[PDB]
């Protein structure tokens, strides 16, 4: 009737990896993006459990940023909007800064808020980011799933459009396919010695070559 | 006032709240004995309080130097300067002086309330006070010994024995003063870290 | 000159141990091509075995009539480097293990079946435990002055 | 998983694991600071 800011767990008889098999028992649909996948069994303890989801979304997250940065500006440097772009060698060209010092600097003010999120987790609602006004009440968020004011400006999770679980499997999912780009784009610039877009121009024109199996 | 040096992290058990400048930081449980925190809280007391002394006598002076008012050499040239008597004759008399006062001091330590009374002047006593806040005569200006006092002692020695680290670090990686080494770091900041110095 | 010997750096008998491995190893350089694999790994080893020999030098070690440099222990201030410096990092580091062993012993003692904590390690305690022996020294004091070192049985 | 993690927790696995993380920091210690005697740093 109103808006219902609860993730609903999949029915059993829900859509798996591999149509006609069993599910395993520690996963019951209460995941995003739970297809019954764990052909090891890495998820049997729920704790290790917790922290796998937590590692997969973080890990998500990162990939679908990088794999961002990574096609956006090679799409504007092959429209021409980017005059020297290229992902392989952005690390090694010259800023204002050594690596070295950047790196420390980047350790020190990432382990800041990586140390913060490892608070929230060990213990949900010590660290609270979201300002505690006079008479607004604040709902308790899930862990790994932050955001009032800052991480959540827009409202979207809580219910609003898409119930909480689609949107968490659509952010699982897009995340899965991001690191899996990632990956092929990190073996495709040492093995093709090209850029993302180029080989897939390449691809596309006579497909059953200029393939794996021609370099 | 209490507060958290980690926020996630729970305060242990024998860090209630009483002691001032109390943040639950006792990672490696140093202080779990109760004499042992007694003893630690003195130390930490007269280390911050020497740090801040050394670590203004280190600064000042090479602030000073480098602006102009005076001419007085760095902290760790100051060993070889001239003054009317030698190194070893102020050594002794440190020694002996020293001796005296931190042997009370231990006493006081040992037992509180023990040797507040002059030993020549009989008439002449400490009021009834706290171990490692001896009123009186050491606070001529009659400044209350608030917890806010204390904490904020206690913030500004660690802080202190922080900097005097730094100093003694500095100076045996770089070989110069400090104050020239925010002078460097102020140049630009970028290409004058720790890293360069490596 | 401690004990009739003379510094490393003004040694004659040093130079021509030196000049006696680079001859070798220049002897077993000329089987090979000088852009072959083979030949860049003897050029390294020749450049680690003249950085090392220039390092021992410099270090203030003492070389005996031999050639070959000669620790002393007694407590010289001038060679402090050569046992007492690495003495105190060893004693250091074992007085971290042997603390953060008992410390676990001791935290495991008084369980159900303490024996099932020493042939499977609970790690989450043991990696507790590991920073525990950066203050050992401090911590074995105090416990020696409170009498908690030692049991009396 | 519980179960897997207990095994690594007993004491040949983690004694393999525990020397042979400290090999390796040791022949990487003596590749970047090879030929040590003495110590001059101080
Ligand atoms: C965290 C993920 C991360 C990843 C996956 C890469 C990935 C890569 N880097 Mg980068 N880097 C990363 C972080 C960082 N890099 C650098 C600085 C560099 C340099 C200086 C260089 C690379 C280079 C390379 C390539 C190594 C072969 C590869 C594409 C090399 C390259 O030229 O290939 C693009 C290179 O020389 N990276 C810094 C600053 C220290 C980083 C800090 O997080
Ligand atoms: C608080 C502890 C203390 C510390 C850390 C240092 C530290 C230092 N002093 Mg100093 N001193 C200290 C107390 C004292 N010093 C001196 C008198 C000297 C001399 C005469 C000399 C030093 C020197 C040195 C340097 C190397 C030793 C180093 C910067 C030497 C130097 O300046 O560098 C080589 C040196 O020659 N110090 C006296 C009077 C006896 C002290 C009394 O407590
Ligand atoms: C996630 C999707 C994905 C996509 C769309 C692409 C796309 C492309 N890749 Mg990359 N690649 C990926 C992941 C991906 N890759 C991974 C995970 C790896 C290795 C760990 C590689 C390694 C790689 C190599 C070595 C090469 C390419 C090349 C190419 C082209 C295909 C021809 C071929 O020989 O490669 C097929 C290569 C594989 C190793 C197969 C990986 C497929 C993964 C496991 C699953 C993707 C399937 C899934 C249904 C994706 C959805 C499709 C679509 C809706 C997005 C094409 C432009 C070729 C190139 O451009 O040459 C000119 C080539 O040389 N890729
Ligand atoms: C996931 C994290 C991520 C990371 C680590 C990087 C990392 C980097 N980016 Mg990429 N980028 C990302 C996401 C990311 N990007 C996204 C989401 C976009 C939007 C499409 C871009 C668009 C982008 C551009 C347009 C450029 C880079 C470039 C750079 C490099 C240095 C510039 C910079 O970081 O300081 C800048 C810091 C500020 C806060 C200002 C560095 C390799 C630069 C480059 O390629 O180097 C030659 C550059 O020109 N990035
Ligand atoms: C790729 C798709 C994607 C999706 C579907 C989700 C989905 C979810 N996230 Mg996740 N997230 C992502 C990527 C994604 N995320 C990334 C890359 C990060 C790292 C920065 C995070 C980190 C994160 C945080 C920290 C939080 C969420 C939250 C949520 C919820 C908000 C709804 C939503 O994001 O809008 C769906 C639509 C989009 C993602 C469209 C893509 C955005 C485009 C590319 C750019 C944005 C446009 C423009 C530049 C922004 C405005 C400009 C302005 C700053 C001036 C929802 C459950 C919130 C939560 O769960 O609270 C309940 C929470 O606060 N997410
Ligand atoms: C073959 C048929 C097929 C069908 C029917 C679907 C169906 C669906 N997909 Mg999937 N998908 C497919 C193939 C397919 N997919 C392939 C080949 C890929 C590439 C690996 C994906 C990757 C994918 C992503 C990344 C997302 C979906 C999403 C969705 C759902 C949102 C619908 C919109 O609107 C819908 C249930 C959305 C979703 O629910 O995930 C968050 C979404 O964002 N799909
Ligand atoms: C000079 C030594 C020193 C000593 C004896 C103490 C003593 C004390 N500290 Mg203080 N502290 C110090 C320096 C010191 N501190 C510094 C430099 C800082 C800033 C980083 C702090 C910040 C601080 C906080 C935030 C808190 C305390 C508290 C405590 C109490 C319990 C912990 C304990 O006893 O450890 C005993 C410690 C030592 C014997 C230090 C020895 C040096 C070690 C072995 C290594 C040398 C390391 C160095 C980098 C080189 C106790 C009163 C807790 C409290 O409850 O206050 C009452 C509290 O929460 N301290
Ligand atoms: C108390 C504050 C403090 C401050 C303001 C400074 C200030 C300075 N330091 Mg010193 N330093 C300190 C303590 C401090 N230090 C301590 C405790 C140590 C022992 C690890 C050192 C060891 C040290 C080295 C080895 C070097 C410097 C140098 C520098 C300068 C350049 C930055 C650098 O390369 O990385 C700074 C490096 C640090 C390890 C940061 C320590 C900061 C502590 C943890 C407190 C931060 C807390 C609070 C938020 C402020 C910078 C002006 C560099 C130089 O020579 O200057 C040209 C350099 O090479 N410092
Ligand atoms: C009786 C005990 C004994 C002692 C005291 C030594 C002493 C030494 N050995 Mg010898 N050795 C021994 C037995 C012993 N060895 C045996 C039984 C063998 C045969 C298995 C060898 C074979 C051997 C080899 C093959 C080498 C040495 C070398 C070394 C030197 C130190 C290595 C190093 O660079 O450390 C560097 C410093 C450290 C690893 C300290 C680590 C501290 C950590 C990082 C903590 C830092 C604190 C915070 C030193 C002279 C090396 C050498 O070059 O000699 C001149 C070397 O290459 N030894
Ligand atoms: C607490 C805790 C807790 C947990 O549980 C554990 C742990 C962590 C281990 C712990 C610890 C921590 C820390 C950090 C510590 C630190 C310390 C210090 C640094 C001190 C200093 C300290 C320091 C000090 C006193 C200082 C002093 C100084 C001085 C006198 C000076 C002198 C001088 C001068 C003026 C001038 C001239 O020209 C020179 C000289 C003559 C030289």
């Amino acid at each position: 009737g109103g808006i219902s800011s609860v993730c609903e767990p999949l029915p059993p008889d829900r859509p798996l990896w591999f149509p006609g098999s069993t599910p395993p028992q520690w996963l019951d649909g209460s995941l995003p993006g739970d297809f019954g996948f764990d052909p090891l069994g890495l998820g049997s303890d729920p704790e290790t459990l917790r922290w796998f989801a937590q590692a997969e979304l973080m890990h998500s997250r990162w990939a679908m940023l990088a794999v961002a940065g990574i096609l956006i500006p090679e799409w504007l440097e092959s429209i021409g909007l980017m005059e020297n772009f290229n992902w392989y060698d952005a690390g090694s060209r010259e800023y204002f800064a050594d690596p070295t010092t950047l790196f420390v600097v980047q350790l020190a003010l990432m382990g800041w808020v990586e140390g913060r999120r490892w608070a929230d987790y060990v213990n949900p609602g010590c660290v609270d980011i979201e300002p505690k006004l006079p008479n607004r009440k604040n709902p308790k968020p899930d862990v790994g799933y932050p955001g009032g004011l800052w991480f959540d400006f827009m409202m979207w999770g809580r219910g609003s459009p898409e119930p909480v679980m689609v949107l968490r499997t659509k952010e699982i999912k897009n995340g899965r396919l991001a690191m899996l780009a990632f990956v092929g784009l990190c073996f495709q610039a040492v093995y093709t010695g090209e850029g993302p877009l180029e080989n897939l121009s390449r691809h596309v024109a006579d497909p059953g070559h200029c393939n794996i199996f021609s370099a | 006032k209490k507060g958290e040096w980690l926020p996630g992290l729970a305060s242990p058990g024998y860090l209630t709240g009483s002691l001032p400048g109390d943040n639950g930081f006792d990672p490696l449980a140093l202080a779990e004995d109760p004499e042992n925190l007694r003893w630690f809280v003195q130390a930490e007391l007269v280390n911050g309080r020497w740090a801040m002394l050394g670590v203004a006598g280190m600064l000042l002076p090479e602030v000073f130097t480098s602006i102009g008012i005076i001419d007085v050499p760095k902290w760790y040239d100051a060993g070889k300067s001239e003054y009317f008597a030698s190194s070893s004759t102020l050594f002794v008399i440190e020694f002996i002086l020293f001796h005296y006062v931190e042997i009370r001091r231990w006493q006081d330590i040992k037992n509180p309330g023990c040797v507040n009374q002059d030993p020549i002047f009989k008439q002449y006593s400490l009021p009834p006070n706290e171990c490692g806040y001896p009123g009186g005569i050491f606070n001529p200006l009659n400044f209350a010994p608030t917890t806010e006092a204390k904490e904020k002692e206690l913030a500004n020695g660690r802080l202190a024995m922080l900097a005097f680290l730094g100093f003694i670090v500095q100076h045996n990686v770089t070989g110069k003063g400090p104050f020239d080494n925010l002078q460097q770091h102020l140049s630009d900041p970028w290409h004058n870290t720790i890293i360069q110095t490596f | 000159d401690i004990a009739g010997l003379t510094p490393c750096k003004e040694s004659k008998q040093f130079a021509k141990r030196e000049k006696q491995a680079l001859k070798k190893l220049q002897a077993s350089l000329k089987l090979y091509a000088d852009d072959s694999a083979p030949a860049l790994a003897i050029k390294a080893t020749m450049e680690k075995t003249k950085k090392r020999f220039d390092n021992y030098g410099k270090y203030g070690l003492l070389c005996g009539s031999d050639g070959l440099p000669h620790l002393i222990v007694s407590g010289d201030q001038r060679h402090w480097g050569e046992f007492i410096t690495p003495g105190i990092l060893f004693l250091y580091i074992a007085g971290w293990i042997g603390w953060v062993g008992r410390s676990y012993l001791i935290a495991i003692r008084d369980e159900k079946k303490p024996t099932q904590k020493e042939i499977i390690i609970d790690v989450p305690l043991a990696s507790s435990l590991l920073f525990r022996g950066f203050s050992w020294p401090v911590a074995a004091y105090r416990e020696l002055l409170n009498g908690e070192l030692v049991d009396n049985n | 998983m519980r179960d897997f993690k207990t095994y690594l927790s007993v004491a040949p696995v983690l004694s393999t694991l525990w020397f042979g993380s400290l090999a390796g920091l040791l022949i990487e210690i003596n590749r970047f600071f090879p030929d040590a005697l003495t110590f001059p740093f101080f």
